[PDB]
């Protein structure tokens, strides 16, 4: 019943980022897990999500451009961005799908030139 | 005060400029339209079919897994038999497309044998859940559709009573039939009883013994999910009442029924699991009336064309809420569904149970609700599949959910402040 979000930080467009989020076995075993993110003046956004047998699908904002990944062994989620533009600056959050209702706090990723 | 809880929890700020604004609210309760038309209206992409489907299909699994192994018999007031074989079809047995229930002097009951009187209930259920999975269910809104259901049992033996007038309702044994209506939900179920005998020397019988034959058509069975899942309780909790005996066959290598002899109420995690799903699914399927209750397609604004004022201008919010939580119950138990039965998170020999029998096949994929002479021992239906596609659907579920989140969080805002 825990969510540990890393990786964050400012980057210029065109730039790359790995996300990593440690969740716990309760939340991450035989779950669909994702990412969402939260950007300046608006709500949660939903972003990629993965079945336990490792099959991805993407919003459409962020398809072809970030991969989402999951390592059963460590209960670990990733999420790999490319092509990074000023519009992907956000809060980033990992979560189980239907949601567990308490966030993690989240790794900021700021884009910018 | 409120300025310094609008830096610290900043989406909160954004969450009382969208409860201002009506266009922002409409576009909510658009989504809510969406979202519900996919819980509802959709089969595949929804994670509502996906875990009624999933929960129907663990009992019929549980039952073909163990029915040949499972002892039943005697005569029809559920009293001991001193001769009686009575054969069900489409029921699956060892080896064979019919169970038997030939277990003389022994009194049915508890660590006992199944009275035919329990059998029939179960094999009632079980030849309509067939059906309907064969069929292939609705989708959840729909609940006018039926299905025909038609199944058979045969009897011989010295004083075997199981397909007498008494048992049946039948005014000539031979060649008679009896008609009789109930009503399943708020409606009519029409049901028709036929009954022949075949003597021992009638041309063309190999079994060298004579018997009677029943058959039982029904019409109008609903097939909507409430009733369906009414049939897998009915299934589930005759074995969990009768609890039977039985001994399995265990092949050679093979993976392997621990215990071998016993009871059948006996698997008691395997059986407590299935009865927390479709109990599950049942309050799951409830939520549908609230959404339906609580249409979301009116748009709303500030009346006398003035501006909206969230504090008079918005009684619609409750209905909205209601509408919203009832999705996201939906959700939610839809998931917890699927943890139930899912192997990842199993234990000991219950996960044995089910990654080594239920979640498997031995017919030789055959269509749903399909009895081979290979069925038994093996779940044969579906069960992997569904779990896999409950978490499909659930992963393609990403976005309907966030926004059923913020129309709760909007309209949850909006009842607040009227008040
Ligand atoms: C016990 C039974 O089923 N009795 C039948 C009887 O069957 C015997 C005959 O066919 C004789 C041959 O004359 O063969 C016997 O088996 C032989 C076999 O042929 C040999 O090759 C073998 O090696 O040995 C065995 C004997 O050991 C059969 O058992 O047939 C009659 C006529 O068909 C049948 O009665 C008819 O149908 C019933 C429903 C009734 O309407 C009668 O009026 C008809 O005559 C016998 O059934 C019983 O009939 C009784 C007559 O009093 C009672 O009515 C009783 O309720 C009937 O039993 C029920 O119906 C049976 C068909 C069967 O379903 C039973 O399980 C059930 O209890």
């Amino acid at each position: 019943v825990q969510l540990q979000e890393s990786g964050g930080g400012l980057v210029q467009p065109g730039g790359s980022l790995r996300l990593s989020c440690a969740a716990s076995g309760s939340i991450f075993s035989g779950n669909v897990m994702g990412w969402y993110r939260q950007a300046p003046g608006k709500l949660r956004e939903w972003v990629a999500a993965i079945t336990p047998q490792g099959v991805p699908n993407y919003a459409d904002s962020v398809k072809g451009r970030f991969t989402i990944s999951r390592d059963n062994a460590k209960n670990m989620l990733y999420l790999q961005m490319s092509s990074l533009k000023p519009e992907d600056t956000a809060l980033y959050y990992c979560n189980r799908l239907p949601n567990y209702r308490s966030w993690g706090q989240g790794t900021q990723v700021t884009v910018s030139s | 005060n409120l300025s310094k809880l609008l830096t610290r929890y900043s989406t909160l700020n954004t969450l009382i400029k969208l409860s201002a604004d009506p266009s922002a609210i409409n576009a909510a309760r658009e989504n809510l339209g969406a979202s519900a038309k996919n819980l509802i209206g959709d089969t595949k992409n929804s994670p509502a079919y996906q875990a009624v489907l999933l929960a129907i299909n663990a009992a019929v699994g549980f039952w073909n897994v163990l029915g040949y192994a499972t002892q039943c018999g005697g005569n029809a007031n559920g009293q001991e038999s001193t001769s009686s074989t009575t054969i069900f079809n489409n029921e699956p047995g060892y080896r064979s497309t019919s169970i038997t229930c030939s277990l003389n002097r022994y009194k049915p009951g508890y660590y006992g044998p199944m009275s035919i009187e329990n059998f029939k209930k179960l094999n009632e259920a079980y030849q309509i859940l067939q059906t309907a999975l064969n069929k292939g269910l609705p989708a959840l809104k729909e609940n006018n559709g039926t299905v025909s259901v038609t199944y058979t049992y045969t009897c011989s033996g010295e004083g075997n009573d199981n397909c007498s007038k008494k048992a049946t309702g039948v005014s000539d044994q031979n060649g008679g039939t009896k008609t009789k209506t109930q009503t399943i939900d708020g409606k009519t179920v029409t049901t028709t009883i036929s009954s022949k005998v075949v003597d021992s020397q009638a041309k063309g019988n190999t079994t060298r013994v004579s018997y009677t034959e029943i058959t039982n058509k029904l019409d109008g069975v609903p097939d909507s999910a409430q009733a369906l899942l009414a049939q897998a309780s009915t299934l589930i909790n005759t074995i969990n009442t009768a609890c039977p005996y039985f001994s399995v066959t265990n092949k050679s290598g093979g993976p392997q029924m621990e215990p071998t002899r016993g009871k059948l109420c006996g698997f008691t995690e395997e059986i407590s699991a299935i009865q927390k799903m479709i109990t599950d699914a049942q309050e799951l399927v409830n939520q549908t009336s609230v959404i339906n209750e609580h249409e979301q397609s009116t748009p709303v604004g500030g009346n006398n064309g003035k501006p909206f004022n969230p504090f008079t201008d918005a009684s619609f919010a409750q209905g909205m809420l209601a509408n919203a939580s009832a999705q996201a119950k939906m959700l939610n138990l839809a998931h917890q569904v699927g943890q139930t039965i899912n192997p990842d998170n199993l234990t000991g020999t219950f996960k044995n149970f089910v990654t080594g029998f239920l979640a498997t096949c031995n017919n030789k994929g055959s269509p749903p609700g399909t009895v081979t002479t290979q069925t038994f021992a093996s779940g044969c239906a579906y069960v992997e599949q569904t779990i896999t596609n409950l978490n499909n659907s659930i992963a393609h579920f990403g976005t309907q959910e966030q926004q059923i989140q913020q129309a709760e969080n909007i309209a949850d805002t909006l009842v607040n402040f009227g008040s």
